[PDB]
């Protein structure tokens, strides 16, 4: 990445690696993989995305499924940032291309260059949303359930229940409004009976908290 | 494209 | 976080990350998880404080009212700064926005210029009293037990019994008086007769350690 | 609103 | 902490967080436990005492003794700093109450504002004498046992004996000279007999090299 | 008092 | 390495070392070495690249294999860059020969010399580009599979099938085209029918998540 | 030749 | 410690303490503990000393015989620098006594003054001479063995015998000319007869190599 | 180690000694130990590698002859360096012996002088250079087998064969040309007769690389 | 004496 | 000599 009052290039560190491996191993393609990513890919180059995204080990078909959707960016990126014909001068540098935001065809002085202009090219951060769009729909992909199936037990905590919802509500492949209407409707829709009752009675103005204050004790 | 099956992330 | 003359930004660290993420795999929502939480984020921006809690996995039910705490936060503060008309003069810079404080609608550069301005606008500070506040509630709301309850057993040493006094004390929904009061109350009151009758006898002027002295041999 | 069930902290 | 030629402003680390708890878990209040806080916390400010005081989990009667001793002490403090009357000029900055030694009624900046000045009003090594006080405190009040029932076994070598005796001595409730009468006096007076007629052959002016050496073979 | 039962170590 | 706005030298960390080592041990020769190789080299100058080289205990034959690679590689730019006759000006340095890339005839000031120069002359990268060939031809050697034996199994899931494809496809020896060739043929070639029929049905201009949604169910 | 077997890499 | 042109002050790090408590613990008075201890104390100022030092749990007697020593090195330089009579000019500073140097009757900033005078006062370095010494006579004290003991077994290889004997010769307490005089007499004195012989014929100016080397087949 | 446009001298890290510690306890004289210690001792002066060489737990057998090796380089040295008559001058500094290339009869202070200087008097290097040479007697001296006697087994793949050998080689006390004729005549001499005919029928200018494929299906 | 038994090093 | 059996690396 490139630190902070001028910016100051430095490679991935080799724990940021072994933590990114470590997580990918671990926990595969849950939704807090996102995070952690683009935690440990703050500030970073095309260079040090692509060496993340090079270093995982087996799910060459999610890494596959990536490849495509980054070239589905890239091209988008072409087509609205049309070629120029000319020289660059020597003050000047070129516009970075699909491929070069990828890494592809920009060695990492030409990334360094692009970052540290005024104004910014921000060509890492760029990439990082390309790349961070394609994690979103493998995550999305390799959900095994689905929000519409969440349905609390008979004896089941309300805790818990609330918990496998949302969890499986953070990797539904829905919009904004959509995620409301889920939780406004199917919470209270697929709640046991003696609990459904009661978050029925408080009305849909009412907060989580409240929801499960109400239903602690049965 | 920029990347292609069986090829390293970033490569020419 | 950002740390100290100018002020330098840097990315929260792989081991920060790290031991945020074990923190709440091994102690889930104990009290002193909220220390440990604001000993790894200080000096911290909004984009930091997103990315610790974007990275816990599980427990989505905390974090939604968690979420929802937020909410009411960020809401109160619009209400107590009004938003004004015009554009911003290019020395100036506009005052965030409750959307902002959260990072939500602003960049890393934006909290680096609330940060780093003379006044400071410490918006990562004022994120993370929001956040700071749900997880206070998250704490207090899943404590399995209450003050009242504590009672001493009858072969229990005293050391015991005032750890289990102060543990479920530290998790309770009261203000620093209702607190005083309990603890000038509840903890004599509920000793076994033994050391109760002791205790009575020193008087209630009597400190911790005097009242642990006199009831050690018994 | 500021956040929202199911959306990550810190998005737009 | 803060550390220099001027001096710098840096949070607490994740290790030095993580080797504090880890310590108070394994090793709870031994009086080696000590010196390791203090090796944690030099340079720091009251915000990081406080910081690595809150994370402590559980043995919550021991922080209220703690807290309760710091009260004392603050009290103190304040009894010895009258309040004066006026608002403070421009140049110049209050002097610390007992509120503010203890981070409660400052900010970090005003903690950094004593530490850095001319000459430096050391309120983080003033609260770190409070704090250490009270560990002594109870690091004294949790030891099991008394320096007068250390006494040699029979078939005890004299190195074993010789470290429990010091071992007790570490953690009692004694001033420099009762430590030396204590040395002069119990080490010799409870020794085994075959061994304390060596020692008292030796007579008092003896090391405890030389009274080590002449105990070996028996 | 500065410190109180039952509240954090630098707590206004 | 050599990190940057003058750069500056720094040995081989420990951690880099031992987390080359333990990859080394781990996963022998598997395609996500290299990158790992590249990502704990970076910047890295001939003496660092060599260090990384020599640390590795056992697996002899394939580095000698890399000993051969790298003796083509030098042979090859000794040709492309004749030697010239004449003692180097006082302010001139003399150019790389093939033994001063791989840091055999250049001292560690040398190398600096020659990546610190404007224009830079690049040692540490261009050995960097040696090694990783041949690291690229030893992996294509040691790999156990082809990519014409990779068939679904009858109850395989298609996940399970792509992911096997493709981490047979990444240690092919073979050019882009080829590789292009091969995903777009052998891969609803190898199939089994239930699944088969329906990528057949798709058409060739389908995306692999269309492929694999539409084998999710069978 | 730069390298030789049985030689350590980097040597002259 | 204090490292370097102007020299800078840090405290010790959490993983130097960590490093020396675990070396206390797994190799107690081992030899090479005295090295670990010089190594992670390089430029370490009195106070950082008597950190390492206090946070020893246990071996209270080996301990006491330390202090004893120091005791024995300060009172000696007190009686070899008298004091003087009159205070301290503005631009100068004291001479440490005894108490200085053992960090007692001196501050950090002091301990930093000395060190970082011109010509430099280096406390750190003495105080770390007496404590070193301390360690040698504890090390000593506690060998099992003598080195006039060491022989070899009729079946035990040589190498074997070899080890033995340099490990106890090294906790020795002897100088270097008797050590020279152990090595040329009770080495090949105390060997066994078929490799005793071999050794004989050598002759007294022969090299370990040459001794082992001779005796590997037998 | 001292570190670059200036030099600064830093202590041995905590992890570089016990990286070091726990490589000599683990992998003990083999030849990958050499590069480990050099990559470990990048940069450092004689007190550093006379700390790496005194944390050496056991293996005193080794380190007689590693000191016995350095005294003769050393001696060599002072041959080759005459001494000079005469006070060293206020700007000038004297000339190493090899007692201060040891760091015996130098000070810290003095050995930065002496790489600090332009030119450089590189010591540590110097010191490096016995010390390594040293660990190659060592190395050599403790390899248990010859490279006369590896054979391939009747079912041995080639690789494994192949890894013994060099395996064996890079112990060996040869110079490079005997080493390159033990590669082109013991290797296909020594091979099990199925690929023993083809190694002989692809003639002595064929690659690794080509005879291990060669014998790769037998 | 500077040291004392019992008591911590490098304390007054 | 500058190194001498059973004493340490470095030391006069
Ligand atoms: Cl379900
Ligand atoms: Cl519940
Ligand atoms: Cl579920
Ligand atoms: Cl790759
Ligand atoms: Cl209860
Ligand atoms: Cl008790
Ligand atoms: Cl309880
Ligand atoms: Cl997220
Ligand atoms: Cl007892
Ligand atoms: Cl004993
Ligand atoms: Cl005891
Ligand atoms: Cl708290
Ligand atoms: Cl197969
Ligand atoms: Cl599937
Ligand atoms: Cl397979
Ligand atoms: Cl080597
Ligand atoms: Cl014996
Ligand atoms: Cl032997
Ligand atoms: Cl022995
Ligand atoms: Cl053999
Ligand atoms: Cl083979
Ligand atoms: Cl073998
Ligand atoms: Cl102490
Ligand atoms: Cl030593």
């Amino acid at each position: 990445p490139i630190v902070q009052g001028q910016m100051v290039h430095q490679a991935i560190s080799p724990r940021t690696l072994n933590a990114w491996v470590k997580v990918v191993e671990e926990k595969a393609f849950s939704p807090e993989v996102i995070p952690m990513f683009s935690a440990l890919s703050e500030g970073a180059t095309p260079q040090d995305l692509n060496t993340m995204l090079n270093t995982v080990g087996g799910h060459q078909a999610a890494m596959q499924m990536l490849k495509e959707t980054i070239n589905e960016e890239a091209a988008e990126w072409d087509r609205l940032h049309p070629v120029h014909a000319g020289p660059i001068a020597p003050g000047q540098m070129r516009e970075p291309r699909g491929s070069d935001i990828a890494g592809t065809t920009s060695t990492l002085q030409e990334q360094i260059g692009w970052m540290t202009h005024n104004p910014p090219i921000p060509v890492g951060e760029i990439y990082k949303r390309w790349i961070i769009l394609g994690l979103n729909k493998i995550v999305r992909m390799y959900s095994p359930t689905s929000i519409l199936d969440i349905r609390q037990g008979p004896k089941e905590p309300f805790r818990d229940y609330v918990d496998r919802f949302y969890k499986t509500l953070r990797a539904e492949q829905a919009s904004q409004e959509v995620k409301n209407w889920m939780t406004e409707t199917l919470l209270v829709q697929n709640a046991n009976p003696d609990c459904k009752t009661i978050l029925k009675a408080l009305g849909p103005g009412a907060t989580l908290e409240e929801m499960m204050t109400a239903c602690q004790g049965v | 494209p920029v990347l292609f099956p069986g090829q390293p992330f970033g490569q020419p």
